[PDB]
Order: C-alpha cells, then structure tokens, then sequence
C-alpha cells in the first residue's frame, strides 16, 4: 500500500513556509526515507535522503524531518521553481517492502499577470493539405483561468478549438496556453478576417487579435 | 552520467513490452538500477529492482508478469513485460541506487528521463511539421501523430532555451495527438530558427526552419 502524503495539494505565496507530510503503517527501517520533487514532464529528482539528508546543490529551504512512521517535508522560502509534485519514499525491511507516497501537489500563487497574445496563420505547406490549424498564443499570465474565443468573419466558433496550458514558470510563475482551431481549406478559404480575443482577469478589456487571409 | 532509456513507444495488447536502460558513461560505482513506472495523471509505481550483486528483486504485482536482467558485457538493464494491456501504458523510468541496494526506494540519486510506452490497438503515424511565422513570438506545430511520445523538439539544436515553451499535445477530434512549441524572441530578429522534432515510433526526424 502506498505510503500516506499530506494534503493532496496546497498553495502558498512566494516567501512562505509550507509543510508536506508523509505517514506509514509499518517503521521505517534504517532511516530509509528520502523525498523527490518531479517538475512537470521531467523525471523525480531526489530532495532529501535517510530522512533529513540534502541532496548536493538542493538549496537549504528543503529541510526533512520526522522517525518511525511520522515525516515531514518542509520549504521554508517557498519560490516558484518549487512547482511540483512531490512524493515521499520509504524502506520497511531489505526484502521487497518498499513503496511510495500518493505524492502532493504544490502551487504558488503571485500577482495577476496580464497575457501577451500573438496568433498564427496556417502556413503554406499545411494549406497544401487539406487542413487549416489556426494558432492563437497566451503569453506569461496569472492566474491560469483565461477564456479564448475564436471568431471568423466575426462569426464565433464552437467545436473546432482545442487548448493546453504549460505550468508555472520556474522563474516567473505564469502560465502559457495555447488554443488551436482548426479548419478546413475549404471552409478556410471562404473567409477573412481570423481573430482571437481573450478574456482574463489582469486585461481591464478583453484583448483581440487577428489578421486576413493574404 | 546517463541513463538512456530505450523501448518502442507503441506497443499493441498481448505483446511483451522490452524496455533498456544503458548507462552512457563510465561510474567506478557498484550501483544499482530500479525501474519504476507511472500511468498518466498519476504516481510512481515501484516495478522491481537488480543490486550490486544482480540480486533481482520484483514488486508483488509484477513476480509474475516481468524480467529484469542486466547485460554486463554492455551496461545495459533489460525490463520484459510480458502479455501488456491498455493498463500498462506509463511513463517507464529506471533509476539509481548509489549503495547498490535492489529493493530500495529512498535514494535514488540519478534517474532516466523516462520512455514513454502506450498499449492501445490503434495504428502508430508520424507528425507532420509545420512553421508558426510571425517582442515577437515563433514556433512550430507537430501534428496528426499516434502514440504521443517518446516525441521531441528542441531549438536551434539545443542552442535555444530561454523563452521556450513545448505544450502538452492535445488528442484531436481525428483521433490523433498535435502540439505546438513556440519560443519569444526579440521583435527585430531576422538570425536562424530551427525546431528539431523526433518522433521515435515513426521514425520522423525534422527539423524545420522557421522564417518571417
């Protein structure tokens, strides 16, 4: 059975001290508990080893603690590259009984970030097929809720979008999103004018932009 | 030091899944390698492990349906999963032990970058590659691919790094995965843009320029 981590997630502002903690049924053997931070699409890295050790180069805000059953992770200067999961990892004997934590997510919340936008128009190559991807760009924007809609010839659209959003920056802690429509050559060709206007909470107005076709 | 993980990416149900993780560089360490997996969207699952000794250790849910080995001659681990179903598509990684130790888990000092495997019965296609033309914002659009990794896009052959952005792919209403990489760069750059995009189970190698 996994190991039990405390809270699933949490969220704290850049400078805070936020604490992570990991609980087992049976005793840790031999001080075997080690903790991994794992950014997004990146392999875990190991944090902290034999309960309290760091890692060379891990920056002192990482701290580990606890015995037995009972340990906690602590950040003591929470920044934005702290974005991650983290999971706690434990040895009960030398046989097998081995396992990991469920892993706790760790958000950092700062200052509303207005996006930057820029939108694409289906390249000549893709035209030569017979599809049509519209790309429309948000730039380094927080919080994450954001509302993108697509419009040709100022009609709306519906059904032919999709987006994905990056996590938080390690620097800056913004997101990036992108929103894609698509279409086909034919139905791309009848038509002007593409926009994007987007919606979100640091723009005092929604911000559109677009461009024609040629 | 590296470990470089290698293994088909797509794989279809009833088939042996054969992964390897080869140490690219010399250690004078008696280490050991763990293999460890992930399924999307969830945690690190414990697969089974080899010491210093090549004592082969194995998870209780894998005793039965995995071989681990390792091959000397070319430090190389071999991970076997045999009779996969769609449950067994997850990011498969093999790690690091520095004390040697088969069946541990709290410290893993060096890790491979995963490779990604996915069960399904649907056809492997490679992407196509298109130019995002215009600070100023640049990019391109991989799309109309299956399965969705082992796949890769770096700029300027590495070179470029600051301002990038690789987004999660999206499965699209065709049934097939897209995304796009885009990279902000001064408003007033003319210098060159090369996305280098692998998608390993097509064997698509591109790279593509990216011009005004």
């Amino acid at each position: 059975i996994q190991m039990t981590q405390s809270p699933s997630s949490l969220s704290a502002s850049v400078g805070d001290r936020v604490t992570i903690t990991c609980q087992s049924i049976k005793s840790v053997y031999n001080n075997r508990l080690g903790w991994y931070q794992q950014k997004c699409g990146k392999a875990p890295k190991l944090l902290i080893y034999e309960t309290s050790i760091l890692t060379s180069g891990v920056p002192s805000r990482f701290s580990g603690s606890g015995s037995g059953t009972d340990f906690t992770l602590t950040i003591s200067s929470l920044q934005c590259e702290d974005f991650a999961t983290y999971y706690c990892a434990g040895g009960f004997d030398r046989s097998g009984d081995t396992t990991f934590g469920q892993g706790t997510k760790v958000e950092i919340k700062r200052t509303v970030a207005a996006p930057s936008v820029c939108i694409f128009p289906p390249s000549d190559e893709q035209l030569k097929s017979g599809t049509a991807s519209v790309v429309c760009l948000l730039n380094n924007f927080y919080p994450r809720e954001a509302k993108v809609q697509w419009k040709v010839d100022n009609a709306l659209q519906s059904g032919n979008s999709q987006e994905s959003v990056t996590c938080q920056d390690s620097k800056d802690c913004t997101y990036s999103l992108s929103s894609t429509l698509t279409l086909s050559k034919a139905d791309y060709e009848k038509h002007k004018v593409y926009a994007c206007e987007v919606t979100h909470q640091g723009l005092s107005s929604p911000v559109t932009k677009s461009f024609n076709r040629g | 030091v590296q470990l470089v993980e290698s293994g088909p990416g797509c794989v279809k149900p009833s088939e042996t899944l054969s992964l390897t993780c080869t140490v690219s560089r010399f250690s004078l360490i008696g280490y050991a390698i763990t293999w460890i997996r992930q399924p999307p969207g969830k945690g690190l699952e414990w697969i089974g492990g080899i010491s210093s000794a090549a004592t082969t250790f194995y998870s209780s849910w894998a005793k039965s349906r995995v071989t681990i080995s390792v091959d000397t001659s070319k430090n190389q681990f071999s991970l076997k999963l045999s009779s996969v179903t769609a449950a067994d598509t997850a990011v498969y990684y093999c790690a690091r032990d520095p004390r040697g130790y088969g069946a541990a888990l709290d410290r893993l000092d060096l890790w491979g970058q995963g490779t990604c495997v996915t069960v399904s019965s649907f056809s492997t296609k490679g992407p196509s590659v298109f130019p995002l033309a215009p600070t100023a914002c640049l990019g391109c659009l991989v799309k109309d691919y299956f399965c969705e990794c082992p796949v890769t896009v770096s700029w300027n052959s590495g070179a470029l790094t600051s301002g990038v952005h690789t987004f999660p792919a999206v499965l699209q209403s065709s049934g097939l995965y897209s995304l796009s990489s885009v990279v902000t760069v001064p408003s007033s750059s003319l210098q060159t843009y090369i996305c280098n995009v692998n998608h390993k189970p097509s064997n698509t190698k591109v790279d593509k320029k990216v011009e005004p």
